[PDB]
């Protein structure tokens, strides 16, 4: 599919936002467009100061280390990050390296992600939409 | 910023700042043309008297690249933009609506580019006026 | 009347693999012919067709912003062909 | 920006040493080198092509660059395409010229390339077969034993043809 890779994250202020590539104004000379999809690349090790991200075990607990190792929890339908709930990873609809994750407290809403303008940042919706997945390996 | 720019983004100020001698002007309708800035290249085809010659001249601007490829009547037949731009060259008989043209699909003439467009008021417009196919 | 073959002496350039996306920059042009472009001026002196083509391919060898790899097809030449730029 | 020419030596040298091994080259006092580029800018229900007009002017300059004599046809439908590309099959020019060039582009799929008037439900595509039909020796004698360059700037699929390896 048409995936928007994300090749850098960004936590500030207690927030992190996934920076995408540059499209540099390139155009396809096929017919046809698609954007249902996102994931993370381990680029320079980002995935397990560097906001590194650290995914855990089925089930997962999902981590932010940008000099202060933080958890993620979606409590009250809501994303919010702190320094020390669960998720559980699926396969992706028509993926085989795509991994995503679905919250064990509020079932049926998955981690999302939304765009920023300028970034892209991680919030928590039921299946303006966007689905957050990691490659496996 | 530069001229191309400047009739993109409608800038008035700094295109008549820039736009002073007739060969200007020239460049300057051929970037309205290719752009289909119909409004810029009116105003510049008010603010300035344009001559047979003149299209001439426009026709041997190498450095435009929609001048330097497409003739002048490609130009004003590529779209339905330049609509009314096109009827200002056909009303004060500027070019020949029967022309062929020579640079870039050579031997079609502006009814051919119509008939591209499927536009019905520029193949009206021409039909009207007469205009013939090109027999390429 | 002598014999010949029916298709001999043809090359093709496409700007990318087959089954995969040719990517074109909307202000400066498609990559590919930029890139085509910069390697005929800069070595048609010098090299042959296919020499330059292959330059053209080692330029998209290592994935900058998008992926994308020219390919030779059809290729039934016998002989090389120098372009001889200035002659 | 400019292109590099060739010492005239060189061009005595190998024309000479490698006589058997390259092709001939007709001599710039008479040589009517043609070139064709196709360029499909604005289609009927397919996203637009913008820029292209550079891609036009830098082939055509760098034809030209090349003794060719460039001709530049744009928006065309296939069966367009096939008069077009038959018609610069049967110039007489090419009995005088030791080379051809035709630069096409368009979108594309994996037959071949579109037309203007393409689309999923009806397909308007100049398949590439043709084009090395057209110019073969059976079609084109005027041709024959003489390097036929084919350039295309076309998509040939819908993959994005990348790949996530370690």
């Amino acid at each position: 599919d048409n995936c928007i890779n994300f090749v850098a994250m960004k936590f500030i202020d207690n927030t992190l936002y996934f920076i995408a590539e540059d499209d540099e104004n390139l155009e396809s000379d096929y017919f046809g467009k698609l954007e249902s999809k996102l994931s993370v690349i381990r680029n320079l090790n980002d995935q397990v100061p560097r906001t590194i991200f650290i995914i855990s075990m089925m089930a997962v607990t999902i981590s932010v280390k940008c000099e202060k190792i933080s958890t993620l929890s979606c409590e009250n339908k809501i994303i919010s990050f702190k320094e020390m709930i669960i998720f559980f990873q699926r396969s992706v609809p028509g993926h085989d390296n795509k991994m995503q994750f679905e919250s064990s407290s509020y079932e049926g809403y998955f981690l999302a992600c939304e765009k920023e303008r300028d970034l892209f940042k991680l919030i928590l919706k039921k299946e303006r939409s966007i689905m957050f997945t990691v490659q496996n390996e | 910023i530069s001229l191309e720019d400047a009739i993109k983004a409608s800038n008035y100020e700094e295109i008549n700042n820039k736009v002073t001698d007739k060969k200007m002007a020239h460049q300057a309708l051929a970037y309205s043309l290719g752009n289909k800035k119909a409004d810029i290249a009116l105003y510049l085809l008010s603010k300035f008297n344009f001559t047979k010659q003149d299209v001439a001249e426009m026709e041997k601007m190498k450095n435009n690249r929609y001048c330097n490829l497409y003739d002048v009547e490609y130009l004003l037949s590529k779209d339905g933009a330049n609509y009314k731009v096109l009827e200002y060259f056909i009303n004060n008989g500027l070019v020949d609506v029967n022309k062929k043209f020579q640079k870039v699909n050579s031997g079609d003439t502006m009814l051919d580019n119509a008939m591209k467009s499927k536009d019905s008021k520029m193949i009206d417009f021409l039909l009207k006026n007469g205009a013939i196919l090109g027999k390429r | 009347v002598y014999k010949t073959h029916v298709e001999k002496d043809f090359i093709a350039f496409c700007s990318s693999t087959p089954h995969n996306v040719s990517w074109r920059d909307s202000t400066m042009g498609s990559i590919f012919i930029t890139q085509l472009i910069t390697c005929f001026q800069k070595y048609s002196w010098c090299c042959h067709l296919e020499e330059v083509f292959r330059k053209v391919q080692q330029s998209f060898e290592t994935p900058r912003a998008k992926a994308q790899m020219p390919t030779i097809e059809r290729l039934s030449m016998t002989r090389y062909f120098y372009l001889f730029p200035g002659n | 920006d400019a292109l590099k020419l060739c010492p005239h030596e060189e061009f005595l040298r190998l024309c000479k040493e490698r006589a058997e091994e390259i092709y001939p080259i007709k001599e710039r006092n008479n040589r009517t080198r043609l070139a064709l580029i196709i360029c499909n800018t604005e289609f009927d229900h397919l996203p637009p092509r913008n820029g292209a007009d550079f891609d036009i002017t830098g082939m055509k300059e760098l034809l030209e660059g090349l003794d060719y004599s460039v001709d530049v046809e744009e928006n065309l439908t296939a069966r367009d395409m096939e008069s077009a590309l038959r018609a610069f099959a049967t110039r007489p020019e090419h009995k005088s010229s030791d080379s051809t060039f035709l630069v096409l582009m368009s979108h594309g799929i994996l037959e071949g390339i579109c037309g203007t008037v393409h689309d999923e439900k009806k397909p308007d595509v100049l398949l590439y077969d043709t084009i090395f039909q057209i110019f073969n020796n059976r079609n084109c004698l005027s041709l024959k034993d003489k390097p036929k360059v084919i350039i295309v700037q076309a998509a040939r699929g819908a993959n994005r043809g990348e790949l996530w390896v370690r």
